[PDB]
RNA sequence: GAGUUGAAAAUAAGCAGAGAUCCGGAGAUUCCCGAAUAGGUCAACCUUUCGAACUUCUGCUGAAUCCAUGGGCAGGCAAGAGACAACCUGGCGAACUGAAACAUCUUAGUAGCCAGAGGAAAAGAAAGCAAAAGCGAUUCCCGUAGUAGCGGCGAGCGAA
RNA sequence: AUCCCGUGUGAAUCAGCAAGGACCACCUUGCAAGGCUAAAUACUCCUGGGUGACCGAUAGCGAAGUAGUACCGUGAGGGA
RNA sequence: AAGCGAGUCUUCAUAGGGCAAUUGUCACUGCUUAUGGACCCGAACCUGGGUGAUCUAUCCAUGACCAGGAUGAAGCUUGGGUGAAACUAAGUGGAGGUCCGAACCGACUGAUGUUGAAGAAUCAGCGGAUGAGUUGUGGUUAGGGGUGAAAUGCCACUCGA
RNA sequence: AGGGCCUAAGAUCAGGCCGAAAGGCGUAGUCGAUGGACAACAGGUGAAUAUUCCUGUACUACCCCUUGUUGGUCCCGAGG
RNA sequence: AGUGCCGGAAGGUCAAGGAAGUUGGUGACCUGAUGACAGGGGAGCCGGCGACCGAAGCCCCGGUGAACGGCGGCCGUACGGUCCUAAGGUAGCGAAAUUCCUUGUCGGGUAAGUUCCGACCCGCACGAAAGGCGUAACGAUCUGGGCACUGUC
RNA sequence: UACUGUUCCCUGGGAUUGGCUUUGGGCUUUUCCUGCGCAGCUUAGGUGGAAGGCGAAGAAGGCCCCCUUCCGGGGGGGCCCGAGCCAUCAGUGAGAUACCACUCUGGAAGAGCUAGAAUUCUAACCUUGUGUCAGGACCUACGGGCCAAGGGACAUUCUC
């Protein structure tokens, strides 16, 4: 699933056009990734997957501050 | 475009090259996120 | 309050003024299949150890590592699951057609599928309108108006 | 312009911020990035009560008779 | 257009010229026009969502089947013959997408059939018939698809979708 | 003869991975005979059943009792 | 040569993206003549224009034909002259499943043969892996001739 | 080899995405040189504050090496020497780097500023294990944890 379980973002719509107008739709994906993160507890990895933004609001904000927003943790 | 990425890198351990155990010298994230913090040999300003 | 034991109506035996048959409200039962749920299956069966399967509740435990997580054993009326004409919210999303052809455009965010929930749902209490004059959250009808507009400035679309 | 989004950047805090159909100045209006909320409104598998310049068995529901039956189709499905 | 107004626009800015100097409205009924399937019946198609591999195309798993009769390969043995090989006569042997021919599977020719006995048959003959063979059971592949020893053939009397 | 035993092709698939939804992949297992594993024959009878009922003579699987051995049972490593 | 494919310097061409600089808007604040607005215009904030850097591809350069494909005219006496082209068909076969003209002509087969067999070559318009030419066997294959056989006649 | 697109694939910018190190890019300041058509003591580009600088803040000439070199003759490290050298003056379209103001050409040391590199590193990222690790028991059954081995900021993935 195209989801990143912290930021809560998906892929979006878009009508992506020629020079002529003659459109179609696809799927402007987000920048997920397969990842290690470092908890501040433990001192462990956790194998995660996560937008690009994601590690933004990581380095911004403590794991433990952001991961109270998707319930689930402790792997 | 481009951005250098700064960060406020204080030390922990004597550091092989650049540290004191007690700089204030800056770095970019993939010093910290990568080597240092995982290892617990740094800490974030 | 007087005759009843469903429909077609025949027999046989019963129950009825100490009050049936009936009518209403509340309860009890409800084989097997079906969300199906002890396990299997070719729905309505077979096997059992006779069991709400599975998940979050809640009691103990104790993996690979301390804590922890997975896991195992328990108690549990035990919340959930499925179904449901239209209306409705969200996801995906056509083409024929119209443009006297056709690709922008139109058909349309319509039909369809998917998920969700109620008696309605969604919206909703100003980082809003409006003009130096003022109004005070939404939603629906009349109206402004087929006006301002947008548009291969074509077909058409069309506000406040 | 306003509203929302993938990518990358990345503010300020009422000496503030946003809007007033690019944009800047001055005015005016409001306070975004947390939530909840009855009504008027939409509809008919359906229940009760009423009405009809509605139908009357080739009509009216497909279906006035034990009809989605008989029958057809591997099946979805069709259908008296 | 600002704007002006019984006038106004046109321009040094006149004269000239254009357009003005006025007049009901609400119903009912008809006739046409417009929008909706729009006078009625009638396509080949396109798109979406489902259902089909009991027919047939390929494959898979498991079983089953191939009367009877022919031919006589390699090898081997024993002689003949070599320094030994080579080579050659007889025996033995039972190969083969081998032969002839039932079942089985096919479909070349004709005749018959043509509101048939049958929505492809009957009859007389035909090819293969131990293999790239036939076939039962239970499965697999799905339509912008599948499958195809390839004809656009087959995918439930439907196939250039 | 099938099922109460076993597995193949294939199917479904806990946890696991992947995907707008529907779902897709896939291990542990669980189903799934067309295969493996298993014990009965003759004669007799009767409107309609017979290796099924009758008569004779059989065989497989369990519960008695006589001897016993101290553990069994499952998992498990081999033969087959 | 063309196209395809493969490989290859420098040069040209070359996107997004940056990037030194130009030029506009707005405006505190000074200023200007009778006509009712006009000159500038600091900072900030807005928008445009861009010297330079910028890959693959393409042009450009080489190689490749069991890669797509292609394999000539005109004039004179086997032999020469001359033009064009990337090059002008080698072996083989040839009137053919190719041949129009056409029942080609010649010979064989028959009393008579637009079909058949062999040869010629004027190959309209065969040709070497869309292979060329041969070949024992095999064919419900096409196409000629004979024997036997008969109501096919 | 119709028009317009879509996909597969390739290529760059950006995210994932880190680290040192040397070599020779561009641009910005310090300071220093350099730059011989012809007049000819002048290896002088244009122009300029305008007539004493400088010297004993240890000098003319020279010893030998260094920088430059269109080989005409500049510029300069130390010192035997020992405190002089000299500006208009005559040749020129110009006057003397005697002091010094501002800049074109082309270059030498330091400082900043970034960018282009090649290599390696490893800690992101990718990939391996009949290597080991276990619940009541298996993983030579998918996977999970742990050491490890090989790649390596490339590659993969997202956007443009």
């Amino acid at each position: 699933r195209r989801i990143c379980p912290f930021t809560g973002k998906k892929s979006n719509k878009a009508n992506r056009v020629s020079h002529s107008n003659h459109k179609t739709k696809r799927l402007q994906f987000v920048n997920l990734q397969y990842k290690r993160v470092w908890w501040e507890a433990g001192k462990r990895f956790v194998k995660l997957r996560l937008s690009t933004k994601a590690l933004k609001t990581i380095e911004k904000n403590g794991l433990d501050a952001v991961a109270k927003k998707a319930g689930i943790d402790l792997r | 475009k481009k951005v250098k990425k700064i960060r406020k890198i204080i030390l922990k351990e004597d550091i092989p090259d650049l540290g004191k155990k007690g700089q204030l010298l800056d770095v970019r994230a993939g010093f910290l996120r990568n080597f240092l913090l995982p290892l617990g040999k740094a800490e974030v300003v």
